[PDB]
């Protein structure tokens, strides 16, 4: 549920995200801020020190398709439930991830979005974007209730 | 915290300096808009864009934090005062104080993106529930 | 979401709760525990120790209005979102209360339960009446999601 | 913790006694049963009711819980090593900490119905979150 001056500012901003770096940004900085998300994620190799985390060739690549799902979502708001249908079922049923999780990255992504836009992301703007954020996760808790 | 945090906090908030005031008036502002559940504790706050309390408001935040960071090894002694206005006599929900902190995040990372590093944001997120812990200590 | 063994068991039980009571006690223990939760019942009056919120008329009042909104989901368990709907309104848009809470006072209500069957509340039973309060807890939080 | 607290920690703690192993092991199993993502943590155990190794790590936790309460003042030393092995080691999710803690206050109440009055309801809640305060504390 977003007003149309919400949708509008989400979609404006989303069009000058460099869709290659921010999502391994992101995957990288929960690792590093929550260590124990670095479990779920033993094959990626090292996870030993900050450095090899962020230059890890794995993590910057699985952002890519983290960030591209949240991309498929802004399309869809209208039907989260729908969209994260099968990512629900992966994450709940066969990881076993706490729903806290969920949360804590949509929560690492506005801090990322707000590093690279700056004074572009304004108190108004990450209000419409916490509420992005929290849609998504709790499309992919759904699984769980 | 680790001797590594502590090292990263004081030059973050080395950094911050006079700006200390403005970036608390950022983040209870950011707080308001997003999570509208924080509003209900300050009925007698003009609480509108550019409100002249929340900006004095920001300044005792960020002065209580300032604290925190010079007294970083004895911290439940240098806000012992605050848990007693925030815990026994306000009842501040213990979910908003995480609320307020990831606001906090969101302002230093807008205005510092040189020193906002993947290793600083685990230093300041250690630092910030620390100070988060202690506001709660009375429960 | 439940067994047919789940579901018996659950029923069979909650027809020997005393509804005068158990309400009360769950209310009660709520406001003991985690105390940040009596800002919202400030016109409930005496709540200042332990045995002032106890055998505090409102708080027993109130218990027994709890108690019957379980019961109405226990009868409808298969459409929750839709028999809490109006309560989920009241408790998210007028009254502001933090979803957490809801986990809380559904958790305090497994305790009540335990405290007063003893031996009869075996751990499968715990698990049964887990799922129910989370499914409760869930409905409730609908008009934030 | 509050010298009324340790007086009604240490009141419940006495009444349990012999049978802390046992309350310990009805804990896990209640756990493992309710919040079945636990079970992710003891890929290395049979978690069918009355096994063997449920008991036996029943005990392990029962008998580092007597230690906290007999050294309630000291806690972060007292538990040190088992703040390195949860957090360091086997990376246990923070949310766990309190599962666990729950399961034990459902064993409690169904066992000490006597003994588990409001008042020592919310002493034991606060010993229990400082348990899993300081073996989190590496985080
Ligand atoms: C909040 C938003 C999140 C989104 C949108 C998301 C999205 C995805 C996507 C798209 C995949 C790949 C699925 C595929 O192509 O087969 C995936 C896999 C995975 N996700 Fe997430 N995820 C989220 C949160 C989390 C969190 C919080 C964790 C762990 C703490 C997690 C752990 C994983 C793991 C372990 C995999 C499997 C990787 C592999 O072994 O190949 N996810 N996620
Ligand atoms: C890092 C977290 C926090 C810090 C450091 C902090 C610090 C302070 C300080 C220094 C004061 C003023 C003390 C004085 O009068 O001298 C104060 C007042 C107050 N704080 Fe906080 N606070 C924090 C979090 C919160 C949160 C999360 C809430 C509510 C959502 C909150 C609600 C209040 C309220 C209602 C007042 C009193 C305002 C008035 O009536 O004048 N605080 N805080
Ligand atoms: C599963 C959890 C809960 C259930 C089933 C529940 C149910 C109810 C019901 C049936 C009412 C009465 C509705 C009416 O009379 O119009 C009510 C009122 C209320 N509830 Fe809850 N509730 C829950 C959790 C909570 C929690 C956690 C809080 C606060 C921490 C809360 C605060 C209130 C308040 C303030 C009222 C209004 C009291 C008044 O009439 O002055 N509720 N609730
Ligand atoms: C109050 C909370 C807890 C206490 C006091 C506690 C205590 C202990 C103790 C004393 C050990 C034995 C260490 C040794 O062998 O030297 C242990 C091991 C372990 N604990 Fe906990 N624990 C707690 C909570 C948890 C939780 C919440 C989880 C997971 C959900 C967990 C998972 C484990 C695992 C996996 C082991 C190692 C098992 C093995 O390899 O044999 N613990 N704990």
């Amino acid at each position: 549920h977003l007003t149309p001056e919400e949708k509008s500012a989400v979609t404006a901003l989303w069009g000058k995200v460099n869709v290659d770096e921010v999502g391994g940004e992101a995957l990288g900085r929960l690792l590093v801020v929550y260590p124990w998300t670095q479990r779920f994620f033993e094959s990626f190799g090292d996870l030993s020190t900050p450095d090899a985390v962020m230059g890890n060739p794995k993590v910057k690549a699985h952002g890519k398709k983290v960030l591209g799902a949240f991309s498929d979502g802004l399309a869809h708001l209208d039907n989260l439930k729908g969209t994260f249908a099968t990512l629900s079922e992966l994450h709940c049923d066969k990881l076993h991830v706490d729903p806290e999780n969920f949360r804590l990255l949509g929560n690492v992504l506005v801090c990322v979005l707000a590093h690279h836009f700056g004074k572009e992301f304004t108190p108004p703007v990450q209000a419409a974007y916490q509420k992005v954020v929290a849609g998504v996760a709790n499309a992919l808790a759904h699984k769980y209730h | 915290l680790s001797p590594a945090d502590k090292t990263n906090v004081k030059a973050a908030w080395g950094k911050v300096g006079a700006h200390a005031g403005e970036y608390g008036a950022e983040a209870l502002e950011r707080m308001f808009l997003s999570f509208p559940t924080t509003k209900t504790y300050f009925p007698h706050f003009d609480l509108s864009h550019g409100s002249a309390q929340v900006k004095g408001h920001g300044k005792k935040v960020a002065d209580a934090l300032t604290n925190a960071v010079a007294h970083v090894d004895d911290m439940p002694n240098a806000l012992s005062a605050l848990s007693d206005l925030h815990a026994h006599k306000l009842r501040v929900d213990p979910v908003n104080f995480k609320l307020l902190s990831h606001c906090l995040l969101v302002t230093l990372a807008a205005h510092l993106p040189a020193e906002f590093t993947p290793a600083v944001h685990a230093s300041l997120d250690k630092f910030l529930a620390s100070v988060s812990t202690v506001l709660t200590s009375k429960y």
